[PDB]
């Protein structure tokens, strides 16, 4: 189906122990493939996919300068944005950025991201035109008019209808075979008894890839949204993704029940009940 | 493949 | 400040006996400083892992700590995390049901 880019930049301020930190890492989909730490002792755009390796020297001396160029760039950044605000040089402060493209089945590009947060809170962001911003607040004002003069959303515009599209139909099509394998969850639920009166009910989706997933439980064919517990989609470390959706449920009651699993792995949806 | 930031906020 | 989300559990279905994986997932805390030791009968393990630094939709960071175990019946395993939001260490205890 349809596959992103995005890059994901982090800087941290630390007043008294050095210049700030800046990480980034780079994804398609679900999948990092590469990892920039400017605190690692030779620090360099590293793969940390196995289709990335197969990039020739040109490509990690390129990813490598553009990423101290960061580095330098996000620490001036860092010093303007404590100025904006009026903060003191003592405390400690984030600034983050995510950009990248969205491609259909064609490889055309659906759409362009590109946006930044200051301590956490959105601070500007590049508009689905790629030619305008959206400025927070005051501060980002001062930005907005900065990048306006020097026309940064042209170059933006640029890479994402450009490099970024044309790099990721690269990176999907060296990576074939991963990034293009949806793999169905693993599905079964488990009764938890808590009392004469209850038991829990807990749909497991287990060993699957994308993270994208809907888990549901229905009583009676009836959605349980507000008497569902759904945890957080989570990593399992072999590329794959966990989850679980669990529901209290009278003792005697749990033929009523069902859960309910969408994924782009499965064939078709799945409907599964309690076997005891 | 990365771009190339060079305007600071 | 975002407090983090703690979830603990093994990279496969546990088996007695068997070699496995303990994840401790910690996600939607802010800002990104973090402390995260995994725990076997209360002592640290001393061979963890961890992902590389990234974030989520709406901002908030998020990392995976890992290492073997071989799960038994009686060998309890935790993990410790600590945070600028914890006035002190939360412990979450790993449930095989979970």
């Amino acid at each position: 189906g349809s596959h992103s880019m995005r890059y994901f930049y982090t800087a941290m301020s630390r007043p008294g122990r050095g210049e700030p930190r800046f990480i980034a890492v780079g994804y398609v989909d679900d999948t990092q493939f590469v990892r920039f730490d400017s605190d690692a002792a030779s620090p360099r755009m590293a793969p940390r996919a196995p289709w990335i390796e197969q990039e020739g020297p040109e490509y990690w001396d390129r990813e490598t300068q553009i990423s101290k160029t960061n580095t330098q760039t996000y620490r001036e950044s860092l010093r303007n944005l404590r100025g904006y605000y009026n903060q003191s040089e003592a405390g400690s402060h984030t600034l983050q950025r995510m950009y990248g493209c969205d491609v259909g089945p064609d490889g055309r590009l659906l759409r362009g991201h590109d946006q930044s947060a200051y301590d956490g809170k959105d601070y500007i962001a590049l508009n689905e035109d790629l030619s305008s911003w959206t400025a927070a607040d005051t501060a980002a004002q001062i930005t907005q008019r900065k990048w306006e003069a020097a026309r940064e959303a042209e170059q933006w515009r640029a890479y994402l209808e450009g490099l970024c599209v044309e790099w990721l139909r690269r990176y999907l099509e060296n990576g074939k075979e991963t990034l293009q394998r949806a793999d169905p969850p693993k599905t079964h639920v488990t009764h938890h008894p808590i009392s004469d009166h209850e038991a829990t009910l807990r749909c497991w989706a287990l060993g699957f890839y994308p993270a994208e997933i809907t888990l549901t439980w229905q009583r009676d064919g009836e959605d349980q949204t507000q008497d569902t517990e759904l945890v957080e989609t989570r990593p399992a470390g072999d590329r794959t993704f966990q989850k679980w959706a669990a529901v209290v449920v009278p003792s005697g009651e749990e033929q009523r029940y069902t859960c309910h699993v969408q994924h782009e792995g499965l064939p078709k949806p799945l409907t599964l009940r309690w076997e005891p | 493949n990365q771009k190339l930031i060079a305007n600071a906020f | 400040q975002r407090t983090p989300k703690i979830q603990v559990y093994s990279r496969h279905p546990a088996e007695n006996g068997k070699s496995n994986f303990l994840n401790c997932y910690v996600s939607g805390f802010h800002p990104s400083d973090i402390e995260v030791d995994l725990l076997k009968n209360g002592e640290r393990i001393e061979k963890v892992e961890h992902s590389d630094l990234s974030f989520s939709k709406d901002w908030s960071f998020y990392l995976l700590y890992y290492t073997e175990f071989t799960p038994t019946e009686k060998d309890e395993y935790a993990c410790r995390v600590n945070h600028v939001t914890l006035s002190q260490p939360k412990i979450v205890k790993w449930d095989r049901d979970m």
